[PDB]
């Protein structure tokens, strides 16, 4: 009776400790999705905040325990695991903006520019992600002047009226990107350009996770 | 093409008999299915 | 062509519905099943769980990245398993006991052998070739385990050695539940084409496919019979097959709910067919009269997971909200 | 002190409505002081006398003490 | 025949009649706030740390709710002492541990809100139920070592001619003892929190409105409420006191406060039914946490 069930009632206790202990510290760290059409820049943005299923990246940046998910070697229906994400602090979407020139492989009709402006659209809109804020990289800036002095960005923005300068270009991009998300009031979105040698995204990413918590924070304790 | 010409070579059997087959299981197995009918709390291994 | 073959030949085996044969089997009083254990150990949303062939131990999974053997007599954990990767959303129990599977977003099938000589339990292999996340996998024996992966393929596996000997292959989209019936010689598998299909064990042919759901199928259960099968779709709706009839049987749905069904099984007897719905409660239904039986709404976050012990004393259902309770 | 030195002065009178006023002098009362409370007396002037003699010798008493009265939750 | 000569028949004062309906009101609707709000917040004791400041707030305000009868019966009774001199030691000095508790807790939870909006990677990174417990204790200990005066003087009186047994406090015509007891008081239960109270609100609410994502107006209602509640709830009673301690008892203004005591008491007790209400409007949902729990 006793010598037995209070052995195991023991075991049940260290066992209850452990995963208290494990919870807690897996709550220490910070929670990051990351998105992208295919090659949008996804690799420059690994490779930059650092110190065959589903890839996982731990990195510290002021302190700060981030652990970053990376999700587009799965190739599959998004809607039967996205559901998954639900309490990711933060969205990190990669878009290259010389995928205005480009058409998809697969389609040959749709630039690839409205294939990502597809999926930010579906993403943002998602009943999953309502509160969560997304941080969009515009990737490729360089690239993306050099060519836009040369292929127009009416190929894939028809109603564009504006100069082919990059300042112009860009904000139209951003304003497009933008107005995709409908609730304004609740979800914020974080844009920033990105290049191969710049290294302000990790100071960009770890102020959006800030504010978040800080978000999370207000609202546990009922001020938000 | 040959999976779907392979189901369609296997028998069926009419929807009857195999409703009247799962009828006659579940009535057999009526005094076995502890959920079925109810337990008395001293054979029912959850007291409280 | 075959097509319509196939579906005038459904029709013809279609001599009445069972609905006019049942009407002579008078309706079971309603049941209200209350809970008796409440298992709180995990703190993430729980995504699967397995009773054991002794309806003693079960086992159960959570996207915090444990696995949790609980003694649904005592509430006593067993054994706590670290997780290599914490997206789980599959894991079986071995039917003599012995080892336990896992899997999910990671394409990689764990192992865990629980009869260990150091006493801790650890990782007896890895199972890779999958290229989508492991959906539903289930032992067929002690060496055996049959997967379902989301890329439209399902794999029979060999533990000792770790190759697949069989492949299946013929699903049109995300293969999400599966089920192995009680001979072990058959298994069903339901996908994201609106659709299921019996596969064989050695054979490894489709013996045959169902297309009457609406949308994806969320789960599936095999009748105790073996004849036959249930399947939860995003529909909103549960639909019974027979293999020898190779036909819907009947369909549970209903009106004020509209939410698709995540998990369902069948009680020893099959008289009563469990399902979880995703309107944060389960629904008790009656395999031959389709009608709301019982309701459980002591769980407050979507149902996960559902599983009835191998002879019925109890009935286990998981939810995201970390709490497993035991009915009966 | 207070109530042997109170009950001398109410032994020396005998008339019983005597006393009376003198036990009623003596009772506590801050909100009037003695003249304007000895004033409103519908008795003859006996008990003027031992309602004001009683309340003086009660106020050169109760002025000695510090205990102050808190009310409870203070 | 029985009644007074000098016709003072003693009955209640409009102030007093006004105690006793506040203390009425306040008793039955803090007993059921706190009772709930402790039920709630012990059953999510366990999942969350802001579950623990709650709990302890409102365990401190039932204590405070439930110390109310003996309070309404003893104003009902002329402040009459049918107790023993060891209940009149220990009682007070419960209930003013109680209420000192109560506010330095809100000073707590001002603090640990300040220290979620100003340093949030240090909680994320050390935060924990740990300390939340240490501060409750310390809030505690803080309470029980201001109290102490409360034991240390608490004595009775008898009251001969009219039968009657007066508690209250004796210094021994030690004025230094009174004053400074009374200074420190003050200082260490209005002035302090309040100030805390203050700044921590301001600046969470500065940084708060520094950007739009965190920036909310719900925020602003919360503190604006609480800060108001708190100081117009507490200042009558704190002033009365800290000038009654002060000035001598001769000076008809000391009747005045005497008279106007009961009404600060019942006012000030108000606090310990506005945190329930506080804390069920302010969050998230509180039927849902009930059906949980
Ligand atoms: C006798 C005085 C008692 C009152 C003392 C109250 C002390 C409050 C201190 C608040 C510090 C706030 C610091 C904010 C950070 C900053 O400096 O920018
Ligand atoms: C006798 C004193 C009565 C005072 C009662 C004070 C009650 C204050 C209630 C605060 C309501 C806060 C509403 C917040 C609405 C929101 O979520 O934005």
């Amino acid at each position: 009776l006793s010598a037995e069930d209070k052995a195991a009632v023991e075991r049940s206790k260290m066992i209850d400790r452990n995963l208290r202990e494990d919870g807690e510290k897996a709550a220490r760290e910070v929670k990051l999705l990351l998105l992208g059409a295919g090659e949008s820049g996804k690799s420059t943005i690994v490779k930059q905040m650092k110190i065959t299923g589903i890839v996982e990246t731990h990195f510290t940046f002021k302190d700060l325990h981030f652990k970053m998910f990376d999700v587009g070697a799965q190739r599959s229906e998004r809607k039967k695991w996205i559901h998954c994400f639900e309490g990711v602090t933060a969205i990190i979407f990669c878009v290259a903006l010389s995928d205005y020139d480009l058409v998809l492989a697969e389609d040959e009709e749709m630039n690839r520019m409205h294939e990502s402006m597809k999926l930010f659209d579906s993403i943002c809109n998602n009943k999953w992600f309502t509160d969560t804020s997304i941080i969009l990289f515009l990737n490729k800036k360089d690239l993306f002047e050099e060519k836009i002095k040369k292929s127009p960005l009416t190929i894939c923005y028809p109603e564009y009226a504006g100069s082919n300068t990059y300042e112009e270009a860009a904000a139209y991009i951003q304003c497009q990107f933008e107005d995709l998300n409908k609730r304004k009031d609740t979800k914020e979105i974080y844009t920033h350009f990105t290049c191969s040698t710049d290294t302000k995204n990790v100071q960009f990413v770890f102020d959006a996770v800030t504010d978040v918590i800080i978000k999370n924070n207000l609202k546990d304790c009922g001020l938000f | 093409v040959e999976q779907l010409k392979m189901e369609a070579n296997i028998d069926r059997i009419k929807v009857s008999k195999a409703a009247a087959d799962l009828m006659a299981y579940c009535e057999a197995h009526a005094k076995e299915d502890p959920l079925l009918t109810p337990v008395p709390a001293s054979e029912n291994p959850f007291r409280e | 062509q075959l097509k319509n073959q196939i579906r005038d030949a459904r029709k013809a085996c279609a001599d009445a519905t069972l609905s006019q044969i049942t009407n002579n089997i008078d309706p079971v009083g309603r049941i209200q099943m209350r809970t008796r254990r409440t298992l709180r150990g995990h703190l993430a949303k729980i995504y699967a769980m397995h009773w054991g062939t002794d309806s003693r131990l079960l086992v159960s999974a959570s996207q915090d990245g444990k696995l949790i053997i609980w003694d649904s007599y005592t509430t006593n954990k067993v054994h706590a398993i670290p997780l290599r990767s914490s997206w789980v959303m599959t894991c079986a129990y071995a039917p003599s006991g012995n080892y336990v599977a896992c899997g999910g977003l990671d394409n990689i099938c764990s192992i865990y052998n629980l009869k260990t000589r150091e006493g801790n339990v650890r990782v007896s292999r890895e199972l890779a070739g999958h290229t989508g996340y492991l959906s539903c996998c289930r032992f067929l024996d002690d060496n055996q385990i049959v997967t379902s992966s989301g890329d439209t393929t399902c794999a029979l596996w060999d533990i000792e050695t770790g190759q697949q000997t069989t492949t299946f292959t013929g699903h049109t989209g995300d293969v999400m539940s599966l089920s192995l019936a009680p001979d072990t010689r058959l298994f069903v598998s339901g996908a994201c084409d609106a659709s299921a299909k019996l596969w064989d064990v050695r054979e490894g042919m489709c013996r045959q496919t169902f297309t009457g759901h609406e949308s994806d199928i969320n789960a599936i259960c095999f009748f105790p019979n073996g004849n036959a099968f249930a399947t939860g779709s995003d529909d909103a709706t549960c639909r019974l097959f027979d293999l020898r009839a190779d036909q819907e049987l009947m369909t549970y749905s209903h009106d004020n709910i509209i939410c698709g069904i995540t998990s369902v099984s069948f009680s020893k007897s099959g008289r009563l067919l469990l399902a979880g719905y995703d309107d944060f409660n389960c629904n008790v239904w009656d395999a031959l009269k389709a009608d709301r039986a019982g309701v459980l709404a002591g769980h407050d976050n979507r149902v996960s997971c559902l599983g009835v012990t191998d002879d019925g004393m109890a009935v286990a259902t998981g939810s995201w909200d970390s709490f497993l309770k035991i009915w009966n | 002190t207070l109530q042997k030195k109170i009950e001398e002065i109410a032994a020396k009178y005998k008339h019983s409505v005597v006393k009376k006023c003198c036990y009623d002098g003596a009772c506590v009362n801050n909100d009037e002081t003695c003249e304007q409370r000895a004033a409103r007396i519908s008795l003859g002037p006996r008990c003027i006398k031992a309602f004001t003699e009683c309340c003086v010798v009660a106020s050169q008493l109760r002025a000695n003490i510090s205990h102050k009265d808190m009310q409870l939750g203070r | 025949l029985n009644t007074p000569v000098d016709k003072t028949s003693n009955t209640l004062r409009v102030p007093d009649i006004l105690a006793l309906v506040i203390f009425a009101v306040v008793f039955l609707v803090g007993v059921l706030g706190n009772a709930l709000v402790v039920w709630v917040t012990a059953f999510e004791a366990k999942r969350t740390i802001n579950a623990i400041w709650f709990l302890n707030l409102a365990v401190a305000d039932f204590l405070s709710c439930l110390a109310l009868p003996i309070l309404f019966t003893s104003i009902v009774q002329h402040h009459h002492w049918p107790f023993g001199g060891a209940a009149c030691s220990i009682l007070p000095s419960l209930i003013l541990l109680n209420m000192y508790a109560s506010i330095l807790l809100l000073a707590t939870i001002s603090a640990d809100r300040f220290l979620l909006v100003f340093k949030p990677i240090w909680c994320q990174n050390f935060r924990g139920a740990g300390l939340a417990w240490i501060a409750c204790a310390v809030a505690w200990g803080l309470a029980l070592l201001l109290t102490i005066p409360s034991f240390l003087y608490r004595v009775v009186r008898e009251e001969y001619f009219p039968p009657k047994v007066l508690c209250g406090v004796d210094y021994s015509h030690d004025k230094r003892r009174e004053r400074a007891v009374a200074i420190v008081r003050l200082v260490l239960g209005f002035l302090w929190p309040l100030l805390t109270l203050t700044i921590c609100y301001t600046f969470i609410l500065l940084r708060t409105w520094s950007r739009r994502a965190t920036r909310s107006t719900k925020t602003l209602k919360v503190v604006v409420a609480v800060v108001a509640s708190f100081f117009i709830f507490w200042l009558p009673y704190q002033v009365t006191g800290i000038m009654m301690s002060f000035l001598e008892p001769s000076s008809p203004t000391f009747l005045l406060l005497k008279k106007l005591d009961s009404l600060c008491v019942s006012f000030a007790y108000i606090n310990c039914c506005i945190n329930p209400i506080i804390y069920v409007v302010a969050g998230q949902g509180f039927q849902g946490r009930l059906r949980k729990s």
